[PDB]
């Protein structure tokens, strides 16, 4: 997960001998490896213009983190006084999650330089102006390679806090209104009181089948609060987004089908999920008017087709639907979460009430977006067969189901 | 209007006072007293000394400016305006006049205020003697010679000028740089809590948050006093706060406030950050090591949640110290600006009754609470508050007193603490409700009409402003309308903190004066003693503004006045018609005036006992365990004060007290040159500096235009019966504060001094003073300060109140209980019913005497032996005090001797090492012992 420190030392400017190296732990880590200080000094200790930054340059096979500080104060000799607490890490790993700590590391050195004279006193000679660092390294180098963590008392008051943080992925802006949330995780449990109450009124209504527009409408929620929401719990991998559930829709099997078959958890998961817990009456009802082996689920999900809809593939089979009492939402959802099929959107591209000015308004910029059948659909508030009325009334228009 | 070309020119101030002449002779068309701008410039914006557009006023040359300068068409006085300028001499500029001038009047002129009081009334004042005048940026100006100001910002139509006009409708604002600022910490479970990026909540306080404050505090060289308290709230019930519901508060709760830096001037910010520091690492074993009484400590209690903390305690925590208008004044410092830090993000839970009552105290008086956030910024309007109502209904609500600021591609707003933290194992978070089963509607007998009917209906469904829900977002002039009507014509704020405004731009409505209001009437005249004196109606009419600015009216000018007075010309400053509106949260004042000197004053005047009883556990600095407070902070308030009194005493007395100060002048060393005066006692040049204090406070007295054209040592009841009812210890003496006149009011202050001396025994200097400038009585202190300090006294300033009262008026103010370790009346090594006898507190005051603590209360009946005289009276009323108060001789600190043996002790903020160690010699078996048996030796021997 977390890379750990190859070797920490803590270079000073001496008004004398110039840059060099104060105190390093492992002791001799830097010449046993071939680490050179005077090659890349100018760096450690570099120009005002560079300092107050997190530098990192490659070394080799090494990457070394730092954050020069230098403070200007008549105080000191030379009317300035430079340190640098520097880390080393490999070159192939990812320094990220270190990068903030070495940071707060050197602006906590150089806020408490500037209050007391920490570091310029601990050198107990009196040619820098006009507790131990041996120690609080080692501490920091093993606390942050064991545990990832430290607590590391300096004085009375100050205390080395560090906790490294993995570094997470920024959630995508590709969720609107027509994707349903499906919660990886329950929801209830981890609520506590520094949740944000829009959230909170979100969680008891991700049931896995409620549109974002469904969910706004039904916490009295605004949908743009909704999708920062939805964003927010995306970030912290426990919602992935899904269709709105239509016996209109088009379903086809994906090229992960065959994890159906390579995995030891899929078909009986999918067994003792598309059943009904009792016989249910879905399974009695005609056309017009032990549990299903996985053998049978699989030559279901095989079935499906592109351009077949939902409505044409159940009603071509629904007595074995009916015999091995599978729900067919159920059945959907299952395969649409382990990826082995996927939706094929249909797109009502151009060449009965009064419809409202604002309705057709927005009608009219779906339209001209190339936006699916589903988008409209929650836009209007109307189902797909009032929508396509609608649009045979403004137009000739044709549906790709991709 | 036509561009007139002229020359330049300077000057020095030995010649003329005014900022910019002209010559009325060259100049016909303009008539003198116009606003007249200034501008080089050929039509082009030539870079940036192209554009310099200066005002000022058309003021012609004098005989010796006009015998002087002949090439010269604008004689400008050199220094900042010619700096400004940047012009050599003879250089080609324009000008051009303006014949109006209401529609040039700048909107905001800004006016900081260094090292000095001045108080609202003074900053109306001022802003008297700015109408009709022209001002440019960063001028310093000046007010009676050694009030100075610099005019950091002019605004005009939403654009910055670099000068502009102050008019009448010109909204000046006076903010302050030398101001008193609190600081209280939220401690809750959030200041331990990690941010996304890694960091906890109270390493950004200590480490990104104070450094920062405190160098722009030094980079602008601002001149505060910080005060920085804790305020922890404690959870005693084991639920778990996942089961807390949104919108009640904790029932089982304990709260503590730790004052970790006291009123301190921020040049000490290394030891203010020390003692920051120390305390916070110091306060996690404060608080969650509970003593039991089996002689051992358990690890017990828990810190509340922000969103369930007191936050409406510690706000009132906070306007404890405002409550009354008429306390110590700290006459180096002028705005108080309460800051609250916390870890949470304006999410509060709060009680109803006690945010009603928050909201109603703190539109009564002169602060602003500036929340700042650890936190990022929620999706929800910030600061929010939800309560419940008495039908158990959950409100939001956002409060219009309190502005939130937070300290710091997308960004996560949202706090997941259970999932950044990982703290649920990925076994115990498995998803157990899923997808439903698909129920039936008992209407459907065919699968095609079921699918039919799914997919028909697949896609089926004053103090606070109330929203509707924090998930629904407000328009923008919803937005804009979030700002308190009282403050509603102002980093700036934090760095340099504005006062209460002049002027208020609101009003209630027609029906809402008829609702809740009730009426007063009050008929003020002139009496004939007063008159004597240069008094008319005018000056004791701008006194009485004065006052209702100093308490915390402000002079309503705006529409809804003027459509409301219209209804039976407004004014803002000060003819015959003198119409102004004044109103707090309380009461309305409407003030008129007429030739015949009868000043009508209308009052419209307009929850506490519905809130439980509050008293909080309270650490000062010099304690070290916690211990009950000594007042209720939710229950005290600024009181509505008898304003017909007030009148009445300003025109010329039970639970009624003015402005008031207690002086200390202490005996110090002798100075060099005062030893070569006839070769004299020290005991006599300082009595003969008494004298010539006495003296010179004397001959301070003021007088009509009509007049114009005891010694000993020992106890004082030994005295009193040496030279033997009521037996006044002090003199009456109504003194004149300014004698050179730079104030155009009468400046009249009572003073009274003791009538009798020991060297041993604090003398006692009083002011009483209602509505006399702070900066004179400033000045006549240092005078006197500086006589006494060249005859080896030092005059000092002290608290009017005793030591014992300060924890129920001031709680963040150091006070310790003494209990001393070697009892005299207890142990038996030190034990004598006849020394006991002649002196109850023999040991007590040898140790408070062998520390340096000079005696303050000398009329004190716990250190006598007999009594005579059996009425005893100072001349400002009788003596209320209930121990023995002992002073510092340095000053630094206060003691006082209780009749349980037991000492108070308190350091003097007011004119603020030697505390710890008294401390020390108070709680040490071997010191304390060491200084009874030298008592003893001395009472021996």
């Amino acid at each position: 997960g977390f890379v750990p420190i190859h070797t920490i030392f803590y270079s000073v400017f001496h008004p004398t001998e110039g840059s060099k190296i104060k105190y390093e732990f492992p002791p001799n880590n830097l010449k046993n490896h071939g680490i050179n200080f005077n090659t890349f000094k100018n760096y450690i200790i570099p120009k005002p213009i560079l300092c107050h930054k997190l530098i990192t340059f490659k070394y080799g096979t090494y990457r070394i983190v730092c954050y020069p500080v230098t403070i200007n104060s008549p105080i000191y000799a030379r009317n300035f006084f430079s340190f640098n607490f520097v880390f080393v890490f490999p070159y192939d790993c990812e320094t990220s999650p270190y990068e903030p700590a070495i940071t707060r590391l050197g602006k906590m050195f150089k806020v408490l330089e500037e209050q007391n004279q920490l570091l310029s006193k601990s050198e107990r000679d009196p040619v820098f102006f006009d507790f131990s660092i041996q120690d609080l390294l080692m501490r920091i180098f093993q606390d942050l390679n064991n545990y990832s963590e430290c607590l590391i008392p300096i004085d009375e008051g100050n205390a080395v806090d560090i906790k490294i943080f993995p570094l997470l992925r920024p959630p995508t802006t590709c969720v609107s209104l027509e994707d349903v949330p499906l919660s990886s995780v329950n929801l209830k449990k981890i609520i506590d009181v520094n949740w944000d109450p829009t959230m909170m009124s979100i969680v008891p209504y991700i049931d896995g089948l409620n549109s974002i527009a469904k969910i706004s409408k039904l916490s009295n929620s605004d949908p743009g609060l909704v999708i920062e929401c939805i964003r927010h719990l995306i970030y912290y991998k426990c919602v992935t987004l899904s269709d709105i559930f239509q016996f209109s829709n088009i379903y086809a099997p994906s090229s992960l089908i065959r994890n159906f078959l390579t995995d030891p958890l899929m078909a009986s998961d999918c067994q003792s999920y598309v059943t009904f817990p009792e016989v249910s009456k879905i399974s009695n009802l005609p056309l017009n008017k032990f549990l299903p082996t996985r053998s049978c689920l699989f030559d279901l999900y095989r079935s499906l087709s592109q351009g077949q809809t939902l409505k044409t593939w159940y009603e071509s089979k629904y007595m074995i639907l009916k015999e091995n009492n599978i729900d067919i939402r159920r059945f959907i959802t299952f395969g649409l979460e382990k990826r082995i099929i996927y939706r094929c959107y249909s797109f009502p591209v151009m060449i009965m009430p009064k419809l409202s000015d604002e309705e057709e308004g927005i009608l009219e910029e779906s339209i001209r977006n190339a936006e699916t059948f589903d988008k409209i659909c929650v836009l209007l508030s109307k189902p797909k067969l009032e929508v396509e009325s609608y649009l045979n009334e403004l137009g000739e228009f044709k549906v790709i189901n991709s | 209007i036509k561009a007139y070309q002229a020359e330049l020119g300077y000057h020095e101030s030995r010649f003329s006072e005014n900022l910019v002449m002209l010559n009325l002779v060259e100049f016909p068309d303009i008539k003198p007293g116009d606003l007249v701008e200034l501008k080089t410039y050929h039509k082009n914006p030539s870079a940036s000394n192209g554009d310099k557009k200066i005002y000022f006023i058309a003021k012609d040359f004098d005989g010796e400016t006009k015998r002087r300068a002949k090439t010269s068409n604008v004689s400008i006085l050199s220094g900042q305006l010619q700096t400004l300028l940047d012009l050599p001499s003879r250089s080609r500029i324009w000008i051009k006049l303006k014949p109006n001038k209401f529609d040039l009047q700048a909107d905001v002129v800004e006016f900081n205020i260094k090292d000095c009081l001045l108080n609202r009334g003074d900053m109306w004042v001022l802003s008297s003697k700015l109408v009709d005048t022209c001002v440019f940026m960063d001028q310093r100006l000046a007010f009676l010679d050694s009030i100075r100001g610099t005019i950091k910002g002019i605004y005009r139509n939403g654009k910055k000028i670099v000068s502009g006009y102050i008019g009448e409708q010109t909204r000046i604002i006076f903010r302050s740089e030398s101001a008193r600022l609190i600081f209280l910490i939220q401690i809750t479970d959030e200041m331990w809590n990690f941010e996304e990026t890694g960091e906890q909540l109270f390493q950004k306080m200590v480490n990104s948050f104070f450094p920062k404050i405190f160098k722009k505090w030094k980079d602008v060289d601002t001149h505060h006093t910080i005060t920085i308290a804790f305020a922890i709230s404690m959870d005693l019930s084991d639920t778990s706060f996942k089961d807390l519901t949104p919108g009640e508060s904790l029932k089982n709760s304990q709260d503590y406030f730790r004052i970790v830096v006291d009123q301190v001037s921020i040049i000490h910010w290394v030891d203010i950050m020390e003692t920051l520091r120390e305390e916070f690492m110091e306060i996690r074993k404060d608080l969650l090591n509970k003593q039991t009484d089996k002689g051992y400590s358990v690890a017990n209690g828990r810190f509340s949640p922000v969103i369930k903390s007191n936050f409406l305690e510690l706000v009132n925590f906070a306007t404890t110290i405002l409550t009354d208008p008429f306390k110590q004044l700290d006459l180096r410092h002028t705005t108080t600006h309460v800051m609250i830090i916390s870890p949470g993000s304006g999410l509060f839970d709060v009680d109803y009754s006690l945010l009603r009552l928050t909201g109603k105290k703190l539109l009564s008086l002169e602060m602003t609470m500036d929340l700042i956030c650890l936190s990022k910024a929620p999706l929800h309007i910030v600061p929010l508050f939800r309560y419940r109502d008495f039908e158990n209904k959950l409100h939001h609500c956002v409060p219009l007193w309190l502005s939130v600021f937070f300290w710091n591609e997308w960004t996560p707003r949202c706090k997941i603490y259970d999932l950044q933290m990982m703290g649920i194992t990925e076994n115990e978070l498995i998803r157990e409700v899923d997808v439903e089963y698909l129920q039936l509607n008992k209407k459907v007998k065919s699968l095609s009409e079921f699918m039919n009917d799914y997919d028909k209906n697949a896609f089926e469904v004053e103090t606070w402003v109330d929203i509707k829900s924090p998930s629904i977002p407000v328009s923008s002039e919803f937005a804009n309308e979030l700002l308190p009507i009282r403050w509603k014509d102002v980093w700036r704020s934090f760095t340099t903190p504005a006062e209460l405004p002049i002027t208020i731009s609101d009003f209630p409505s027609k029906d809402d004066f008829d609702r809740n209001f009730i009426f007063r009437n009050h008929s003020v005249t002139l009496n004939t003693d007063q008159e004597q004196y240069n008094q008319t109606y005018k000056d004791l009419l701008r006194d009485m503004i004065y006052m209702r600015l100093l308490t915390g009216f402000q002079i309503c000018v705006g529409r809804q006045v003027e459509k409301i007075e219209l209804s039976r010309v407004v004014n803002k400053y000060l003819n015959d018609a003198f119409k102004l509106y004044l109103m707090i949260d309380s009461e309305i004042h409407r003030i008129t005036c007429s030739s015949s000197g009868i000043i009508d004053v209308e009052r419209y005047l307009r929850l506490f006992d519905q809130v439980p009883s509050y008293i909080p556990l309270v650490k000062t600095r010099y304690e070290s365990s916690f211990r009950d407070a000594m007042i209720d902070p939710l229950h005290v308030k600024r009181e509505s004060l008898n304003w017909n009194q007030i009148d009445q005493v300003l025109a010329g007395d039970r639970k009624w007290h003015g402005f008031r100060a207690k002086y200390v002048v202490l005996p110090t060393d002798i100075p060099p040159n005062t030893y070569s005066m006839e070769t004299l006692n020290p005991e006599e040049i300082r009595v003969e500096g008494l004298r010539r204090l006495i003296g010179s406070i004397t001959r301070s007295r003021l007088r009509t235009e009509k007049e114009k054209k005891m010694f000993y040592t020992g106890p004082l009841y030994n005295f009193i019966n040496e030279q033997q009812p009521i037996l006044m210890l002090s003199n009456s003496l109504v003194i004149d504060v300014d004698p050179a006149g730079k104030s155009s009011k009468q400046e009249s202050c009572t003073v009274h001094y003791d009538r009798v001396h020991n060297p041993d025994h604090c003398f006692h200097i009083r002011l009483e003073w209602l509505t006399t400038t702070p900066k004179l009585i400033d000045d006549l202190v240092g005078n006197w300060s500086r006589l006494c300090e060249r005859y080896g006294l030092k005059m000092i300033e002290i608290p009017w109140e005793e030591l014992c009262t300060i924890p129920s008026v001031n709680p963040f103010h150091s006070f310790v209980e003494i209990k001393l370790a070697i009892n005299p009346w207890e142990d038996p090594e030190f034990k004598d019913r006849e020394l006991f006898a002649k002196s109850k507190f023999y040991y007590h005051v040898y140790l408070l005497k062998a520390s340096g603590f000079l005696l303050d209360n000398r009329a004190s009946k716990f250190l006598q032996n007999q009594d005579i005289e059996f009425d005893i009276m100072y001349s400002w009323g009788k003596p209320q005090f209930k121990y023995v108060q002992y002073i510092h001789h340095t000053g630094a600190y206060v003691a006082e001797l209780r009749e349980n043996g037991c000492l108070f002790l308190a350091p003097n903020n007011i004119y603020i090492k030697v505390i710890l160690n008294f401390k020390s010699t108070c709680l040490d078996y071997q010191k304390l012992r060491s200084i009874f048996l030298d008592a003893k030796e001395m009472w021996i021997t």
